């Protein structure tokens, strides 16, 4: 428990930024002297360090016993500066690196695959109605993947953002823009398969490329539309021990809009889709397994897989919406958001996957594709 | 505020 110390130690010290009442900040106090005391001419430095820090805990709570509840917390921010100066004098999370190997493969297969797939599709994009919709959603995560590598480099500088506000306002939000765009085109498409099943006649008297690139114009506007709030209130803020810059949302004295906006979420983006697919597909698949398969699995697959790999993200945002920021489970959570936003973002890579999994399932790669995206 | 997404 190296590190573990060091995080009670921190963990407690927002607890204590974020105190109620003098007793919470005796008790936080009392954890991070345990964890303090817990933790050679270098041993004796570092031991001496940690003496200090043991010695303005003490002190910090002296002051909490004596019921100066704003006071102990300003000495907390003195010994947050320096245990600062300590923890520089001398690892990253299980998580964070996971959330690293994911970003990595789903970069690759995403970038190559979906410019595979784009490249694919393009061709055939103004003769089959397909092809239409699978380059959409391959533009869609394709665009999306560009913003991989730069959150993997700050994920590996310990959160630290160099981008400027700007980049920190538009590229994570891709993700988001992403998981709209995805669920408006898929459910787009899906409208497109019911009518194919159940009011064929329409679709001899309407079908063209026209209704479809209309679809998906209104389906791309609609998706910045509901991506543009979130990215407006994205903040960066600089720390200043240790210095570094972050880049994050701000809510800050608005804990009931953070809460609509992930109920928001929760609802449009991930509950009444699917609802309304699950019906869409219960109905197209009871028909078909009472009597273009091919094509028809794959979009099943990936609307199945678009809820897959979001759920895990929905729940951890939900839930950590209605948990106070001082609580431990919401600050595992908040220690989770990367890997969870990962999984998210496998979305954007798994496609390309389905296809060439279905393609094999057939028997060149692109020559795969072309007969299974048609 | 908060780093990241959440
Ligand atoms: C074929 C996709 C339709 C999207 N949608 C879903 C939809 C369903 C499943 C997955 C994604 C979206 N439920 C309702 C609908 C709701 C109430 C009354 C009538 C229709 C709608 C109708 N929406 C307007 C619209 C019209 C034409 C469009 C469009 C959007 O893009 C493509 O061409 C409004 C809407 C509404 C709720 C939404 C939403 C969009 O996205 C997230 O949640």
């Amino acid at each position: 428990d190296l590190e573990d110390n060091w995080e009670t130690l921190n963990d407690n010290l927002k607890v204590i930024e974020k105190a109620d009442n003098a007793a919470q900040v005796k008790d936080a106090l009392t954890k991070m002297r345990a964890a303090a005391l817990d933790a050679s001419p270098e041993m004796k430095d570092f031991r001496h360090g940690f003496d200090i820090l043991v010695g303005q805990i003490d002190d910090a709570l002296k002051l909490a016993n004596e019921g100066k509840v704003k006071e102990a917390q300003a000495a907390a921010e003195q010994l947050k500066t320096t245990r600062n100066a300590y923890i520089q004098k001398y690892t990253l999370r299980v998580p964070d690196i996971l959330a690293l190997v994911i970003f990595a493969v789903v970069f690759l297969v995403g970038v190559l695959g979906n410019a595979l797939v784009v490249w694919v599709t393009a061709f055939e994009a103004k003769r089959t109605i397909n092809a239409i919709w699978f380059l959409n959603l391959a533009v869609a995560d394709f665009l999306s993947c560009l913003a991989l590598p730069i959150l993997f480099t700050s994920i590996v500088q310990h959160h630290h953002w160099p981008f400027g506000g700007a980049a920190c306002s538009i590229l994570p939000s891709l993700i988001l823009l992403n998981m709209y765009a995805s669920i408006l085109l898929l459910a787009t498409i899906s409208a497109d398969r019911f009518l194919l099943v159940f009011k064929p006649i329409w679709c001899q008297n309407f079908r063209g490329a026209g209704l479809a690139w209309i679809a998906c114009a209104v389906a791309w506007g609609l998706a910045l539309l509901l991506t543009i709030p979130s990215f407006l209130y994205r903040v960066v803020r600089e720390e200043y021990f240790p210095p570094k810059v972050l880049c994050g949302v701000d809510y800050s004295h608005d804990k009931r809009r953070e809460r609509a906006v992930a109920i928001v979420r929760l609802v449009l983006g991930f509950l009444w889709p699917l609802l309304t697919l699950t019906i869409c597909y219960t109905f197209i698949l009871l028909r078909t397994w009472s009597r273009s398969t091919k094509t028809l699995k794959v979009v099943v697959a990936v609307v199945a897989s678009f809820f897959i790999f979001w759920l895990p993200y929905q729940v951890t945002g939900i839930m950590m919406s209605f948990l106070e920021p001082s609580s431990p489970t919401f600050l595992l959570l908040k220690k989770l958001d990367s890997l969870c936003v990962s999984f998210a973002y496998i979305n954007c890579c798994i496609n390309p996957i389905i296809y060439v999994v279905a393609g094999q399932g057939f028997q060149s790669l692109p020559s795969l594709l072309r007969n299974v995206l048609t | 505020f908060a780093p990241x997404w959440r």
